[PDB]
């Protein structure tokens, strides 16, 4: 009922009336918790960008981090830090390029490391969360390079130093499974396992091909490192699930997010981050709407929820806004976050009933990516 | 709102441009980017310089000197933009001028504008 | 009772029998005709005061007693800032704990001990009546009760309206009785928008009921040794005044070189300035605060001497956060600040402003 | 203006997002910032890399291959933004992918995205 | 009355049908002319900003220039170059600050000089055109420093090098009158004439005081270097004129842009660049509206046009939009330029009839400053 | 009529009487069974051809005559780029000016002069008949007129449908008679989105009516000397092939080391590759262009030798703007390009794909 701005006015008038002094100072953000959510604004390709740190429970912006051109954010699942890989130029968008990793303290937001990446190795692309990734121990950051050829850069966060590039095959995305291992997705339809030591050529093993060439896997799969679970939709809403918890890829039976009836009536996923996964509950969430087949990047107004073990539909929500990306908090009674690029607003829903609880507006120019920590 | 109408303060919501202490704010209200009415957001640097206005409090009918301060060292927050100019004078009377980026004295020589806080320093 | 205690303190305050040779009272060094500071010249000019032996000089400048009763007792606040207390180094907790010290200090009033002070009080039939009425029969026969009683009385006298009248032009303007000139208003404006408000205002925010233009904290602003005063004091070329760190029980080396922020009330008439009286003119005291603002040649030079300000006596724990403000005061703004600070002169000392 | 409806090309205005050649543009039309349908604005650097779509031309009923080129080395123009995705595939089929900043080969190693041109390279 | 996008589609279709080949390339802007207009976008204090180069006759963007934090643009009167003083930081909005001046070719828009300014001396302020100014030979750029003490920086554009700072009194703004002389406005209500050399104390001479302490002179005066005319409105629409064409200040009779009746009914100027001056017609244009006295930076919807010699009103145009800034082209039959910060649109009017002729939208985030060359 | 002139040219083209010892015709080095290139092995393999004397080898690889008729006559365009002409260095303006050159070149057909060519023409009754009918009685009696008329007929024959039939898989696919395979289509998509389209396509934009996969310009791609062909040619270890700067009247030092961009029609059956025949395999020819893109092996190492490509013969005027693309071809895209280039093979040479 009483908004934040109103309770703040009441508290200030009371301090003033009672003579309570307080020293103006720099605040610290509250402790990271299950309901902290990060919204990154790539700003429709602008040279500088912003990340908003939000308390999902209150619907309050609790801090911000500035980034450069198309930065990739990461958030340690244990809450111990955040970091990004970013890119700046000597004269705004022209001149000498510097790519770099910053690590920030999650309560003061101060940089605790600034690690330059030599030879401008970052992939500059509309933001894909799994193009820059932390190892489960939080000690290493892995980032993708596309030019001149696919490679993965190894950054030692513990020792604050760039280490080396690992050359890889025609592969995309980085799903780390151990301090020294990650999977990627190949053009040919297989996954590749990349094992790497401190020195030497990495060991690279391919799985069987798991999808045909005419089945299109989206740029925004969900990956739960603590579950070892990769959830990968196609353009039609067919959902691939790969279990990586044994250290090797085990392909689960594919599930359909949409019915035969709905598909023949033009229901298809669409958006940016189209899929979310809740580990404790073992549940997939998918942004869908009725759309032409080549309108796959447009907003969707509905979310379907399905059991990951059986593929049964658990719920279908009318969101009430044009939603581009979703994610969930990883606690019990999770929040379902539904970011609208066009409204620049984060709508915060109860994930079980789909009901809208609160919203956070004025999130930059074209916000697109939601990130949460899995602290459980 | 008619933007040319006389400004009308309130003392019930600090996130609105008509909040009484924001009578000469130019920029963004710090409370909307993770600070508070009189504290800066994490990661920013509190300037030591200020600008003053005399702002009428409709709560007690009294006018108070607000010595605004900037939180500096980040790009502009973009949330709760406001520009009010009650008693605001041109730049040759700078103690009352609000287009200047008043980030002087901020730690680490921070000079970029993020948001502004509104503490009271005295009664007019 | 409360009136009577202060009236006893009033007699003691002007009584030279509390000094060894009977030449000196509190009022000798805290002269009511000079906002309770020392008009007398010694081997260092007005920078430090001469004790009852006629030869010993102190090593700190005698401060005003006006508004001293508004200072909170010594404590460390929430933020780990020490605050309040008495003396430039806060080594006395409050006025009552401070009052007995000049009496027994051999460079000041030089009484040998509490018994000698009791014996002086006992000599005077009016003290016997007035002490016994307030503190009980026999008070003056017990050196400890007598001494503690005299200090209570002196502290009560300093808490009266005589010492803290709030009748300066600044107070009249705040009440709506008078208006500032344009220059005084400009100086007020500068004081509250530049860094002065960060140290010489009671509160961090909100409004003070009885402003005395000090936050009662302890800061090292990097002042040099006053060489003529330090020679007169006889403490040695190698002596360091550690300010707050010299208070017994403070051990934190971050406290070294910090002194209590003085009240600016009556500042216009209480030259010379700073804890060692090193600057003669108010303008110079304000300009010294520009020293750490910028890199300009002008900021490094003492206008009174034509020479650099000097190396800090304590070159660590400087209050650089507040002082490195990135704005140098131009001469127009220093004129305005002087005009403003003159409005903090109590009404009865306005006649002193001309001189 | 229904965003999820099948896209309907026109051949009468190159500054609108439904102009037929823009069927897989992602960014801004260069004609709106000082370039033209197939030329970069002054001060920017024309990349040599490209992406391709088959775009139907309603006027002559033929399909053409448009190999889009980015104009690089300036912050994004902000004028005539458009995102179409006709035949657009995911990143692992990059010749058809349009989230990539295709600034490779630009003079001066320019890599920031300003706007996109829409030249025909072939029939489909 | 086909639009530019329609003429282009018709031309492209004709080339396609003709089989005409053309090589994709980098265009040159058309030659600078009287109807070229520059719009700067301070973007509400964002760390990076943009300038739009516009052909006012076609209503077409012909180019853009990127800048840093709150840059000051200048344009040489003869069309030979444009330049800005600008500010960047090593990590977007923090770390090491670099202030610099760039000079650009007016047709290729490429930087022809990048001149560092030592010790970060620029005055960071919402953009006032006469806080950075060219001498009339276009050989020297002068810029204002506020911190730590008022000073003017001298930049040799021909030699591409910073020259010196000059100490000045408590004065603001910089109106160059000769290769070695400019005027500033003093807190005390006088102008100061500053004549400087490569080293040594400048000769500083004050005029008489010309206004009282309670008459407030706006931050955006018009100054025609070629006419030597300084046109300085107050908050009430009183206009001071100073003739600097002799090399010394001569005070002209003040004029009232609004009638007594209009002033009594609450008419006052308001906006950002509230005033324009046309040299060849000797005419003053002032943005006015009915407003409370402390709403002096809000948009206005009317422009009053008056003869500068007599003060007689020539017209009062109803603009039909919320206008913040105005300027005019300096040729015959001039255009009146009317920039709306809230619409992010430049509206281009016939300055004789006040009729809106065309407009250019999507000009950045909060465009505020219009600059033209006086090439006549 | 122009049937007639071309029919004469068809006769001349396979006549070894146009060589000094009658051992070789145009068709000997431009073999119609091999898309009009040279199948014979000499001292440098198929890199360079052996002339009429049985010993002299040239210093450049013999190119296809297929599609050569579509090349414009040599000129400098308004963009300052030279374009068109014949020979790898463009030193002949057009096919007519080129035709007499091999006849008189001592390392090729080695006729000592035009008078010797006329004498061989005049000795053939069919040539007296055919030439006099098109050019007038006595044409074969004047050496300059005879030699000029022989060049005109040969140029006319090379401009028939026989040399440019436009019947490759690629042509049939463009006419919508068939479809590419998945791999071929991936190859085509790479070809038109990577740098290849900036040099090996007729136009900068729009659709070409009769595409031959060259823009007719001149580029130095930084090729090393082919040491064994250089040796065989006899021109000496000190010789430098300056490409276009060798054309008489070209003086501009920026043209040094530049060569005419080859049409890629029939490329799959016309190996070895480049102006000096230095690479035997089509995959190697493509990987060579990867050289200025990366430090990885698919960039620095020649797969035919396992060693680095070797220093450019002419280290200046490299087409770095086009070649330093920032993107290296991986093996899968090289495989796809090879499959696409194979579709540029004329119908009659499909059996050679083999
Ligand atoms: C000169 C010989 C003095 C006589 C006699 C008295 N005092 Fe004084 N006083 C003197 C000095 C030099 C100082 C500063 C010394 C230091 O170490 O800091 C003081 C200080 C005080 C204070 C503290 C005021 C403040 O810190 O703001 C008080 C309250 C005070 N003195 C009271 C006082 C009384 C009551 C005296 C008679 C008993 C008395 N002083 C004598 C110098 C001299
Ligand atoms: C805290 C960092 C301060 C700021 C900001 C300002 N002042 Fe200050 N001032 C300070 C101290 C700790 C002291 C005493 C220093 C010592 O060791 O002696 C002072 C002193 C003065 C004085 C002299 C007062 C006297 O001797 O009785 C004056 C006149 C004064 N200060 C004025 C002043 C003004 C005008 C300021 C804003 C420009 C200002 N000070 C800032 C602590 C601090
Ligand atoms: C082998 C000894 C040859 C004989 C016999 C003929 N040609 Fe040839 N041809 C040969 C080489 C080595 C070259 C390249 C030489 C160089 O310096 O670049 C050529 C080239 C041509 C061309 C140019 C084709 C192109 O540039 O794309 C034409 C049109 C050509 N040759 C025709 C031709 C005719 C008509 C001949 C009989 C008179 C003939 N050639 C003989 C190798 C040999
Ligand atoms: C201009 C800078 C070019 C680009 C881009 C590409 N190629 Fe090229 N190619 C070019 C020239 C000037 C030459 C001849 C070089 C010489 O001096 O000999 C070539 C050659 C080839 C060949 C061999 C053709 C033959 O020998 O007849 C092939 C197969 C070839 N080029 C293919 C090719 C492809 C697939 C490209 C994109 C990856 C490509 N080239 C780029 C000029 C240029
Ligand atoms: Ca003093
Ligand atoms: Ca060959």
């Amino acid at each position: 009922q009483e908004t934040q701005g109103q309770a703040a006015a009441r508290a200030a008038a009371a301090d003033l009336a009672a003579g309570q002094d307080d020293e103006p100072r720099i605040l610290e953000a509250p402790a990271p918790d299950a309901r902290r959510v990060y919204v990154n604004d790539p700003a429709h390709f602008a040279a500088v960008t912003q990340q908003f740190v939000i308390d999902g429970e209150a619907g309050r912006v609790i801090g911000m981090i500035d980034g450069g051109f198309l930065p990739n954010p990461v958030v340690a699942d244990d809450g111990s830090f955040i970091a990004h890989a970013s890119t700046v130029f000597s004269r705004i968008a022209r001149g000498e390029r510097t790519d770099y990793v910053e690590v920030f303290d999650p309560v003061t937001l101060l940089p605790t490391a600034d690690i330059e990446l030599p030879d401008a190795p970052r992939f500059l692309v509309g933001t894909y969360p799994w193009m820059t990734s932390l190892t489960p121990d939080g000690k290493t950051l892995l980032f993708y390079q596309f030019s001149p050829a696919p490679a993965v850069g190894v950054v030692d966060l513990e020792g604050k130093a760039f280490k080396r590039m690992l050359d890889v095959p025609d592969c995309y995305h980085i799903f780390p499974t151990a301090p020294d291992t990650f999977f990627m997705h190949c053009r040919d339809g297989s996954l590749a396992k990349v094992a790497f030591g401190t020195e030497g050529t990495p060991e690279i093993t391919h799985t069987e091909v798991f999808h045909p060439e005419d089945e299109f896997l989206i740029n925004h799969p969900a990956y739960s490192q603590k579950a070892g679970r990769l959830v990968w939709p196609t353009y039609t809403g067919k959902i691939h699930q790969i279990d990586l918890s044994s250290g090797d890829a085990k392909f689960l039976p594919a599930v359909e997010a949409l019915t035969e009836a709905e598909r023949a009536d033009g229901w298809r996923p669409g958006g940016w981050q189209q899929v979310a996964y809740h580990r404790a509950l073992d549940r997939i969430y998918l942004l869908v709407d009725q759309r032409d087949e080549w309108r796959h990047k447009t907003a969707s107004r509905f979310v379907v929820v399905l059991d990951a073990k059986t593929g049964e539909r658990l719920a279908k929500f009318e969101m009430g806004h044009e939603i581009d990306s979703i994610n969930v908090s990883q606690d019990e009674k999770p929040l379902l976050y539904a970011l609208s690029t066009g409204d620049k607003t984060l709508y915060i829903h109860d994930a079980e009933s789909g009901e809208e609880l609160r919203s956070v507006n004025q999130l930059g120019h074209g916000p697109q990516v939601i990130t949460t920590a899995d602290m459980g | 709102t008619d933007p040319r109408a006389k400004w009308v303060p309130q003392d019930n919501d600090i996130q609105a441009c008509d909040y009484w202490r924001h009578c000469s704010i130019d920029g963004n209200i710090c409370d909307c980017s993770g600070g508070s009415l009189t504290n800066c957001p994490p990661g920013t640097k509190l300037a030591t310089a200020s600008w003053v206005a005399s702002c009428y409090n409709p709560t007690d009918g009294q006018s108070y000197l607000i010595a605004y301060r900037d939180c500096c060292g980040y790009n502009v927050s973009g949330r709760c933009p406001c520009l009010n100019t009650e008693g605001e004078l041109p730049v040759y009377r700078p103690e009352f001028a609000n287009d200047i980026i008043w980030c002087f004295g901020a730690e680490d020589d921070a000079m970029t504008y993020h948001c502004t806080i509104s503490p009271i320093v005295g009664k007019a | 009772a409360d009136d009577a205690l202060a009236a006893l303190g009033a007699q003691l305050f002007v009584d030279p029998a509390l000094s060894r040779n009977a030449t000196q009272s509190c009022a000798t060094c805290h002269d009511p005709a000079r906002a309770f500071t020392d008009p007398r010249e010694g081997k260092a000019g007005l920078a430090v005061s001469v004790g009852d032996d006629g030869q010993s000089h102190g090593d700190r400048n005698t401060p005003t007693l006006g508004y001293a009763a508004l200072v909170p007792a010594f404590h460390r606040d929430a933020n780990g800032k020490y605050k309040g207390g008495q003396f430039w180094d806060g080594r006395a907790d409050d006025l009552k704990q401070q009052a007995g010290q000049p009496m027994l200090n051999p460079v000041e009033m030089a009484m040998p001990d509490r018994a000698a002070v009791a014996a002086r009080l006992r000599d005077d039939p009016a003290y016997r009546t007035g002490f016994e009425a307030l503190f009980g029969k026999g008070v003056l026969d017990d050196p400890e009760r007598a001494f503690d009683a005299a200090a209570e009385a002196l502290a009560a006298y300093q808490a009266t309206g005589e010492f803290s009248p709030f009748d300066s032009k600044y107070d009249r303007v705040m009440r709506g009785e008078e208006k500032f000139t344009p220059l005084e208003e400009f100086g007020y404006t500068v004081f509250i928008t530049w860094n002065c408000r960060l140290c010489h205002m009671q509160r961090k925010q909100g409004v003070a009921e009885r402003e005395t233009f000090t936050n009662f904290e302890y800061h090292n602003i990097g002042l040099p040794v006053n060489e003529t005063a330090r020679e007169a004091s006889g403490l040695g070329a190698d002596h360091v005044d550690h300010g707050l760190l010299a208070r017994p029980g403070i051990e934190d080396p971050a406290q070294s070189g910090r002194f209590k922020v003085p009240s600016l009330r009556n500042v216009a008439v209480t030259g010379p300035y700073m804890h060692n009286g090193v600057f003669t003119d108010l303008r110079t005291a304000i300009l010294f605060h520009n020293k750490y603002t910028s890199r300009r040649p002008e900021a490094k030079i003492n206008p009174e001497t034509g020479a650099p300000w000097g190396e800090p006596e304590v070159a660590r724990n400087l209050s650089l956060a507040e002082l490195q403000s990135g704005l140098m005061l131009d001469d127009g703004r220093v004129d305005a600040l002087v005009a403003f600070l003159e409005t903090l002169t109590d009404r009865r000392y306005e006649p002193l402003l001309e001189e």
